[PDB]
């Protein structure tokens, strides 16, 4: 569907185009197959937050509603008068952290949707400009944003994510449902 | 030289310039013999044609009629958004004489 | 052990790669869209 | 002049539009002598062609067919939604004679 | 007429079907006298060629080979998955006769 | 041969170099016989054309004229980033004679 | 025939193979009389050219150069990774003979 997500980022729109979109930490160009980061949701989910909404271990976090996304960044990225809030079409590279980890979600309340690898510029529908904390309601539409295509897609069934979850090898989940039928090799396993 | 579409268009007559300021809703491409056109439609429901490379055209034009049908199909496929369209009002559907794109 | 920690990545990378193929394909196909059309009959007569 | 794929197709015989408001499933391009074709396949097992020229065609055709083979390819790669489709049902596979891309 | 590539490929003697069901790994294009051809490779090994428009060709083909080197490359940049390869196996490397790309 | 647009522009006697380092603000294309060209502008305010072919256009650069009209469109769309143009100052709008692309 | 850029090139007296595994840094293009070429750069200096059609060039080679400036442009926008180029080095800037894109 035509669902949009949110992410209060500081990095300029001009440096995003350059980048290919919004990247996790340690990725600079969106198309490096050989420029590998750690890809982990579990670790991702529980990084602490130095000066950025969660963007570690191969994913970039979104918020499902703005107010939310803005509450979360002028809580963080506070210190900067300037920042942007990017509106983001929904695609199947988006995991509902909660629907993935379930019990084991490091921060439910917080309800994040996460893009594995980052959000390609084309995904980014446009953005808000964040000045003197207070939001500026004027919308900067995004060339590069494909509407036919994106209003046609939604987020990936959680079960796509069960294999990716990333619990330590001897963690309980790997031997519980649903993980037990999705668990990568050497992951918890059959035995123990 | 027309240093823009607005000039350009009025250079001619049997024309009129429409500010469409929008992306293209649909695209039809014919192959029917004696019906070899492109047809652009708008949300507002504004129909247009790229003339069957018909006998009323200067050789130079022939090459032009084709490229156009090409600007259409990639502006469409790319949700590019036209600004204005200079068009001939003497035809139904009002044939396309030129196109601009900005923003 | 190594296998599990390793295996997630095998998996995560794999996932990321196929998705990159739909984005590229859609952004890439589109640009070459009617460019690749000027490429054809003007090009073979 | 015809104003949409519907009234267009109607001038010709052994035709019938087909709604699809879909996209392409297969793309098949041959080069083998006697076979410079393209066969289109819809997810609901539907098969269509783009024929080899002239016999029943006009030279004004021959460039059309060449635009069609064009369109579909990047009608496919892109992911389409070939709205409707005019066709010579008097054929088999049924010969594509026009195409309509709808948002 | 075949409705698929498999039905097409046996209408020719000295052909062969290849399910690769994957994306091209690398693409080479040559413009060095007599070696004006294209060269395609698969992860698994397979190298395939679009042949130099020599005399094994009818005139109908010449311009279907240019559309074919265009298709590889578009499909090479694009990363599409080739599912099937119709090829003449009496050459070396194998020689592309047709390509199937279903989603 | 010259390894620049700068040294390349230099080879001519009524040309100048343009360091823009921006993306085409607009793009227009007429198909209208006696005006089959293209003008493109920059937000700075800059204008340029792609001349309607001949007599001064040796037979050779016709194919070249056309190339660059395709280059002007795809740069617009794809979000450009042209470094410099090499324009002829005999005209207003200055005509384009070459281009650099830096990314 | 040849089955790779190495073997391909190694089949001539005056050509060399450049290994780049890099992407095109700048894309220069000319429509200018006499100089209707394309120059491609590299960040760690590589400069190459796609020569003008001439003697040294047959009929077969003429399409091939045209459909190689098509392939640099998009290799450039597409941001593609260039593997190995086979260059005729009796020239300056070296002229491209062969391109191989991999990854």
């Amino acid at each position: 569907n035509d669902d949009k997500l949110y992410r209060a980022d500081s990095r300029p729109p001009d440096e995003i185009k350059q980048s290919g979109g919004l990247m996790p930490r340690g990725q600079s160009e969106y198309f490096d197959r050989g420029t590998q980061m750690n890809i982990n949701l579990y670790d991702h989910a529980r990084g602490t937050q130095t000066g950025f909404v969660r963007h570690d271990d191969g994913y970039v976090s979104t918020s499902i509603s703005l107010r939310s996304a803005h509450l979360v960044g002028q809580t963080i990225l506070s210190g900067h008068s300037t920042y942007y809030l990017y509106v983001l079409a929904t695609a199947p590279n988006m995991f509902n952290v909660n629907d993935v980890l379930g019990a084991y979600s490091p921060h439910p309340d917080e309800q994040e949707v996460s893009a594995l690898g980052g959000i390609p510029y084309s995904q980014i529908y446009g953005w808000y400009r964040v000045h003197f904390g207070v939001l500026d309601e004027q919308l900067h539409r995004n060339r590069g944003y494909r509407d036919r295509y994106y209003s046609n897609l939604d987020i990936a069934p959680a079960a796509d994510g069960y294999g990716l979850a990333g619990f330590p090898p001897e963690h309980r989940a790997w031997r519980e449902e649903p993980w037990i039928h999705h668990a990568p090799p050497g992951c918890g396993n059959a035995p123990r | 030289t027309p240093q823009n579409i607005t000039d350009l268009c009025a250079e001619y007559h049997n024309t009129q310039i429409y500010t469409l300021n929008d992306k293209i809703f649909s695209y039809t491409e014919s192959l029917a013999g004696k019906r070899e056109m492109a047809i652009i439609t708008f949300k507002n429901g504004a129909i247009f044609q790229v003339e069957v490379p018909s006998s009323q055209h200067i050789d130079s034009q022939k090459k032009a009629i084709e490229r156009m049908k090409d600007t259409l199909r990639i502006a469409y496929l790319t949700e590019a958004k036209v600004e204005k369209l200079c068009t001939w009002n003497n035809k139904t559907p009002h044939a396309i004489a030129a196109i601009s794109m900005a923003n | 052990s190594n296998t599990c920690d390793e295996k997630t990545q095998s998996l995560g990378v794999k996932f990321l790669d196929e998705y990159q193929s739909k984005v590229k394909r859609q952004i890439f196909s589109g640009y070459q869209s009617d460019i690749d059309t000027h490429n054809r009959i003007k090009d073979e007569l």
